């Protein structure tokens, strides 16, 4: 069913050790392995478990003081917590070998705030080169409270308090059933009480567990606060990735907007009311998540300083552009080079690369952090360890808030204003001399919703006795967007046998009006679907390529239950190991219409130039010296896009079955 | 295929005379008979030719002070202009007989303002009992300036100045063709050139020449400023008609919103800015129409006085609501009485019947008049005769403005509030003893666009020679309009006892924007009436078939006045122009479908046609029933106490064929 990889026994021991810190994250089991190891791990007397004496002794300074206590909300966006998280990450990452890393994690798993631990631990598994290939459970299994709406969470809690079902038939009518002595709780996406506006049409994409997790993975693969020295040659292209990642996401999101009749992502002002509100159905130990009403005035007393910070952060960018020959933080940088694109993305992110340092420093203030605090609408932190959460406080929940897409669309618009200074590609740079795409055909592209399970066991609490047996079996089931596999068929005539790159993009055909888009106005609204190297023959030849093979999408994560079962076969899911940071397959297509929703497919073929071997942080970084998003990485002169080796096809996206997800969660 | 009807040479003569006034409307053929009559006609001398001594003298006192001059724009929303229009109306209406009427109009055509004349003439013909049965051409043929953008108009103007085309093939590129001795101009809706908000999705509806012409007919059949005493039975029902007309219009419009993915009509405040602007592309020979930018602050200095008026007008009503029972306007009104709907509607239209008078007076300030002015965004009028027009100074253009629908949504909603005082019908009143609907079946419902032409000749000025030789009809405008295929409705009913029955057909949405099914409790006012009729039931099972083109509430397109001349030569007139003047055009019956098929519901009601104790035959051949208009959806419903064996809700889907977008019809290749 799913791609597997054979895996050896030494691997199985280690993967098991890793996965085991993810069970009942909210409680300590006094008789699990990890607790004994933690009791036995003398942090004081193990300087020699670490590569780096400075990292170690830094941790100890903080530790002898004290860290964020257990059970409070952790967010990387508050300074003191970040600095604690980073100290923990350093320890994890400079652990001499796996056993030392294991012991430290056990230690932290017992003695530290669980959000803080989980955050550094994910990040550590991904970055340590001895853990590179190891698999993680999906964030929704690790943090189910950020992915379950309140309604469902309370239903789960009440079945635990009752220790099961009064009678099946009552519970069935509340969407609660038993399968194989496991509880299944049916969950709707939220109604207009949480999206009090049109943005509620889109709840099935914005609340999707895959899409939210996607963003979390993205953050974990290269956190803003860390340099990218780990990845060598890639360092010089970090800011490029930032733009590309957000341009792609907004392209995807606009496409969902279009199929639900919704139009452009709205623009705002720090000095004006923001139109579209959001009321999160989440809560922390102390606080329900902050709500932002409709027409929320951004410019109130408590935001005045933050807004002045944000306002000048943007205008500083404008001043660079006005000046052409800019220069922040050491060098003079020219706008027509690419040292430039690097700078641009880093600038908007305030990442560690901007300042050319290893880790972000306590006093270095982020644009994104301050925007997130203003848009999140929360009252100010009570003390440094206690803030009032909003959706924008976490990567697991950010994509739920319409303001998220508005903030990032603004940043993307600014970056695009810079792209006006880049030289557009000429005819000769885009022409594949001697080669011509003569036709493109596609299978029916069809979307539908179907059910989806995950274990939400991590936010139910369990007794001392039950913990001895690491208990799960509280499953949430959700209708989720999906599509049928299709094939793309490309017809090629060339003069000569050569290696080629084939790329595919999906973009809109018509605006909200019903007018055709021009390339000049639409290049930013295409997202990449696939990338691959093909060996062409001389003459007439034919390339077929299934959607299940598209380079940039993954299969669904498996639950840990399945992971252990596969592990017992020496098997592992390829997609969870080789590409967690990639968008889920089921969301590759925006919801269609029974009708057939008009979009367009761009197939581009250009020569393969042999670029040697790396090991970069995302699967978006493909073995090619070309810009990411190439040839749609910058403004376009439309007269150059009628190259024989390019082809635009109208495709229609259909939908099958029920149009509305709630029709799948109705009892009788 | 035009529903015809036969006529005698006396009719044709009168009819040709009536029609003569609509030719070359902005000019005088000093050769035509209408001129000779008009020039010399002495009104004082003819006082004995009028039913009303003082209406003649009132007129002649007005006429000696002077009337609105030629060429300036007329609108009935301004005091002095209205009063002259009414003064002239009376003169027309009290003419002894046709001869007198005709000579009077000749005078008015030669000497009075043309929009003033036409406005009064039009109404006179609908109102004079000796003119019932006569035909008037389409308002778009009469005021083509009002039914088309600047772009077409300028092309038309350019062609007349050059006296033809310098380059046939360059003209073709501009949507300008010569067919026969006609110039045909293709025309787009305004969204093909302007997309300033989402409301531009709906310009094939709001700019539809049929829909706009419809509203002008409605106004002309019963002006707010005139009593309805002449319509007998309708007098105690005037308010209900007013509500019903807007309620219907707004349900229809809302449907166009849903299929274009736009949801509820937005609410506004007199104290806040309003979101959606309007940017008229229409030209006045003297001026440009006023623009309302987006986020127009209604409450600026120039409106402080008008808004204090609108607010009290509204609040007085909120006070009536709170009071339940009260004496207003010299009448004790009770809100639990359903008949109070008469007063309610009258109050919002500030019509003459509110005061129980023949004609409204200047000091009876109208709410609608002042809402239209406020929302129109015009600067203050220069003087009594000189204003900056907006879409909302004219019945012909009002539907073009999104703010129009918001205004009347506002008023309708306040009326809905009063409706909450009415007891919902019980089982007992709705239940047809021994009758049951077992099935309803519908033919595919499909929409599509097809081209439509009209004579735009009145927008153009002809030379003395052309006026003589009567080559004055040569300009046609071609524009895609919405339409639909004919479809049948099969009703299968069981009844044990034979008897007469009324069959009613209603159309409604099926889901809100969240895609939750419409409950009746909330959504009874979003039902649009398609058809009213009677049949004979027999014991056993019957099949009732009804075609969409037998639907009583809709009419066929008017024919151009040129074709009416052709027909009058055979002794014929098109039926739907004569007694079905003021119904909505059939082509606009259904909202534009989607290609996958948009979900609606069809509601079918069957109830006994007992006798006809009281039936409407005065203004409208409409409610031949003792039943409220929109019966049984004229008041709030209870889902549970509502459904009975003789009602059927059927799920229906509205398709669309061919091009989705009008502009696709105007591409040259
Ligand atoms: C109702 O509301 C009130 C007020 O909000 C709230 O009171 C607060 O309770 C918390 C704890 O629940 C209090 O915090 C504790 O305070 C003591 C002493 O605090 C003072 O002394 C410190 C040093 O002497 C000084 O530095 C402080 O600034 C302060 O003046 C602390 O000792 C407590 O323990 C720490 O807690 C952390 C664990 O989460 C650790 O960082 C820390 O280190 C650890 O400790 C062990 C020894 O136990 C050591 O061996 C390890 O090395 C380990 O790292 C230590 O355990 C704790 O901070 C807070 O002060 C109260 N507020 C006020 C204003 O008095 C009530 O609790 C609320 N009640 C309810 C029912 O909700
Ligand atoms: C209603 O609204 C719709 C939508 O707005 C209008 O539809 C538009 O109609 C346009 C024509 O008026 C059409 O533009 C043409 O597109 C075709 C197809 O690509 C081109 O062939 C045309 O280009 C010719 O004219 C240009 C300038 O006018 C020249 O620059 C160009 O050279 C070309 O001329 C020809 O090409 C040769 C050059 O090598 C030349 O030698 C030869 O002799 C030719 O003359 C136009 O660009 C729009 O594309 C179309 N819009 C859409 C979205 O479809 C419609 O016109 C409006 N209708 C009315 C009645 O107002």
């Amino acid at each position: 069913e799913f791609k597997t990889t054979p895996v050896d026994a030494a691997f199985v021991e280690k993967q098991k050790k890793i996965l085991s810190l993810f069970y009942n994250v909210n409680e300590i089991s006094y008789e699990a392995e990890y607790y004994k190891v933690a009791q036995d791990f003398n942090i004081e007397a193990s300087k020699d478990c670490y590569t780096n004496m400075k990292a170690y002794e830094n941790f100890m300074m903080m530790y002898k003081v004290g860290f964020l206590p257990k059970n409070l909300e952790f967010s990387i966006f508050y300074e003191k917590m970040r600095e604690e998280a980073i100290a923990l990450f350093k320890l994890f990452y400079y652990a001499k070998d796996f056993e030392c890393f294991y012991k430290t994690a056990c230690y932290a798993r017992v003695y530290m705030n669980q959000g803080m631990f989980l955050y550094a631990y994910y990040i550590a598994i991904i970055q340590r080169s001895d853990t590179a290939s190891f698999v993680l459970p999906a964030p929704y299994e690790a943090y189910p409270q950020y992915f379950v709406n309140m309604e469902v969470k309370n239903k789960m809690d009440y079945v635990k308090m009752m220790d099961g079902c009064l009678d099946e038939k009552i519970c069935y009518n509340y969407g609660i059933i038993k399968e194989n002595e496991q509880f299944v709780m049916y969950a709707n996406y939220s109604n207009s009480l949480t999206y009090p506006n049109n943005e509620d049409r889109i709840a099935y994409l914005t609340e999707d567990v895959g899409l939210n997790a996607y963003y979390y993975y993205f953050h974990s693969h290269l956190p803003f606060w860390w340099n990218s020295g780990k990845y060598g040659a890639f360092k010089e292209r970090r800011g490029e990735i930032y733009f590309f990642f957000y341009q792609q996401l907004l392209a995807r999101y606009y496409m969902e907007r279009l199929t639900n009749g919704l139009g452009k992502i709205p623009e705002f002002s720090w000095y004006s009311p923001l139109r579209t509100g959001y009321l999160p159905p989440f809560n922390s130990f102390y606080y329900p998540f902050a709500q932002r009403s409709n027409d929320y005035e951004l410019h109130t007393e408590k935001n005045y300083e933050e807004i002045r910070f944000l306002d000048i952060y943007e205008k500083t960018f404008f001043q660079y552009l006005q000046q052409g020959h800019f220069k922040a933080f050491d060098k003079k940088i020219d706008l027509h080079s690419s040292k430039a694109v690097n700078f641009v993305g880093n600038y908007w992110q305030t990442n560690a690369d901007l300042f050319e340092e290893d880790f972000l420093q306590f006093y270095q203030r982020s644009y994104e952090v301050n925007a997130r605090r203003v848009l999140g609408a929360a009252p100010k932190p009570f003390n440094q360890y206690t803030f009032i959460p909003s959706a924008l406080d976490f990567y697991q929940t950010s994509a739920r808030d319409p303001a998220f897409y508005q903030l990032y669309k603004r940043i993307v618009q600014y970056i695009i204003e810079f792209k006006q200074y880049q030289v557009p590609y000429t005819q000769e740079a885009l022409h594949f001399v001697g080669l011509k795409i003569s036709d493109v055909k596609v299978d029916k592209m069809v979307t539908f919703f179907d059910h989806f399970d995950f274990d939400a066991f991590n936010t139910v609490y369990f007794s001392k006795e039950e913990l001895k047996s690491s208990p799960h079996g509280y499953k949430v089931r959700q209708p989720r967007l999906n599509h049928k596999p299709f094939t793309v068929t490309i017809d090629i005539k060339s003069d000569v046998a050569t290696n080629a790159v084939v790329k595919m993009f999906l973009g809109p055909k018509y605006d909200e009006n019903g007018f055709p888009f021009s390339l000049e106005d639409n290049w930013m609204n295409f997202y990449e679907l696939d990338w691959f190297v093909q060996k062409v023959n001389p003459g007439q030849s034919q390339i077929t390529r299934s959607s299940t093979d598209f380079a940039f999408f993954k299969e669904d994560s498996l639950p840990m239950a399945e992971i252990y079962k596969l592990l017992d076969q020496g098997k592992i899911p390829t997609d969870m190991f080789n590409s967690s940071d990639t968008m889920p397959s089921r969301l590759m297509l925006p919801k269609g219409t029974y009708d057939g929703f008009p979009f367009q497919l761009f197939v581009f073929v250009y020569p393969y130039e042999p670029t040697p071997k790396e090991s970069e942080p995302f699967k978006a970084v493909v073995p090619d010296n070309k810009p990411f998003g190439y040839p749609f990485d910058r403004p376009v002169l439309p007269q150059y896009f009628k190259q024989p080796n390019m082809f635009f096809k109208k495709v229609l996206v259909y939908h099958e079955g029920e149009l509305f997800p709630y029709l799948f969660n109705i009892p009788h | 295929t035009i529903k015809t009807k036969n006529v005698d040479a006396v009719f044709v003569e009168k009819q040709k005379k009536i029609l003569s006034f609509f030719q070359d409307v902005s000019q005088l053929n000093t050769d035509d008979e209408y001129y000779k009559i008009g020039k010399d006609y002495d009104i004082e001398m003819n006082m004995d030719n009028y039913t009303n001594k003082k209406a003649v003298e009132e007129f002649l006192k007005m006429y000696r002070t002077g009337f609105m001059p030629k060429n300036l724009e007329f609108s009935v929303f301004y005091d002095k202009m209205r009063d002259e229009a009414i003064a002239l109306f009376h003169l027309f209406y009290y003419a002894k007989d046709f001869e007198t009427f005709y000579k009077t109009a000749c005078f008015a055509r030669v000497h009075l303002n043309q929009g003033q004349f036409l406005y009064a003439f039009y109404i006179a013909v609908i109102q004079r009992s000796d003119c019932h049965g006569f035909v008037v051409p389409a308002p778009y043929e009469v005021y083509p300036k009002m039914f088309m953008n600047m772009e077409v108009l300028q092309k038309i103007y350019v062609t007349k100045m050059q006296d033809g085309l310098i380059n046939p093939e360059a003209a073709a590129k501009y949507g300008i063709h010569k067919e026969n001795d006609y110039f045909v101009y293709k025309a787009n809706y305004s969204n093909a050139v302007l997309y300033n908000n989402e409301e531009q999705r709906l310009t094939y509806f709001t700019e539809d020449i049929g829909m706009n012409a419809y509203y002008y007919y409605f106004h002309s059949h019963l002006p707010f400023w005139w009593t309805s005493e002449k319509y007998g039975a309708l007098k105690e029902r005037r308010g209900e008609v007013y509500f019903y007309f807007y309620q219907q219009l707004l349900a229809r419009y809302y449907f166009e919103r849903l299929t274009n993915g736009l949801g509820k009509i937005p609410e506004f405040s007199w104290y806040s800015p309003i979101k959606t602007g309007y940017y008229p592309l229409m030209l006045t020979k003297f001026t440009p129409f006023a623009q309302r930018p987006d986020y127009y602050n209604l409450h600026t200095e120039e409106n402080y006085e008008r808004v204090r008026f609108l607010d009290t007008y509204e609040k007085t009503f909120v006070q009536f609501l709170q009071k339940d029972h009260f004496e207003a306007f010299g009448q004790k009104i009770d809100f639990h009485d359903p008949k109070a709907i008469n007063f309610v509607g009258n109050y919002w239209q500030d019509n003459a019947d509110l005061y129980g008078e023949e004609v409204t007076k200047d000091y009876q300030r109208s709410y609608e008049v002042f809402a239209r002015r406020v929302l129109g965004a015009a600067p203050m009028p220069f003087d009594k005769y000189t204003f900056m027009p907006s879409a909302m100074d004219f019945y012909q253009t009002s539907l073009r403005d999104p703010a129009f629908y918001q205004l009347y949504n506002r008023i309708v909603e306040y009326i809905v509030e009063f409706k909450q005082y009415l007891k919902p019908y019980t089982q007992d009143k709705l239940y047809f003893d021994g009758v049951k609907i077992t099935d309803v079946k519908v033919d595919k419902l499909t929409t599509f666009f097809e081209n439509f032409e009209f004579d735009a000749s009145n927008s153009v000025y002809f030379s003395k020679e052309e006026i003589k030789n009567n080559h004055v009809h040569d300009v046609k405008v071609r524009q895609p309009r919405l339409n639909h295929s004919p479809f049948n409705v099969n009703i299968e009913v069981d009844s044990n006892v034979a008897s007469d029955a009324v069959v009613k057909i209603f159309l409604a949405p099926k889901y809100d924007d969240n895609g939750i099914p419409l409950t009746l409790e909330d959504n009874w006012m979003k039902f649009f009436e398609l058809d009213w009729f009677t049949t004979k039931l027999t014991a056993g099972q019957n099949k009732i078939i009804r075609n969409s083109n037998e639907f009583v509430i809709f009419k066929e397109d008017s024919v151009p006045m040129t074709e009416i001349m052709k027909m009058l030569d055979e002794g014929k007139v098109p039926f739907d122009m004569s007694e079905e003047f003021c119904y909505m055009p059939k082509r606009l019956m259904l909202p534009r479908g989607t290609e996958g098929g948009f979900p609606f519901q069809l509601f079918v009601f069957v109830y006994p046609f007992d006798n006809k104790g009281k039936d409407l035959a005065p203004f409208e051949s409409f409610v031949l029933d003792n039943k409220p208009l929109g019966f049984p959806l004229d008041r709030p419903v209870v889902d549970a106490l509502f459904k009975v064996p003789n009602m059927y809700f059927k799920d229906i889907f509205i398709y669309h064929e061919g091009e989705r977008f009008p502009y696709k019809f105007n591409i040259p290749s």
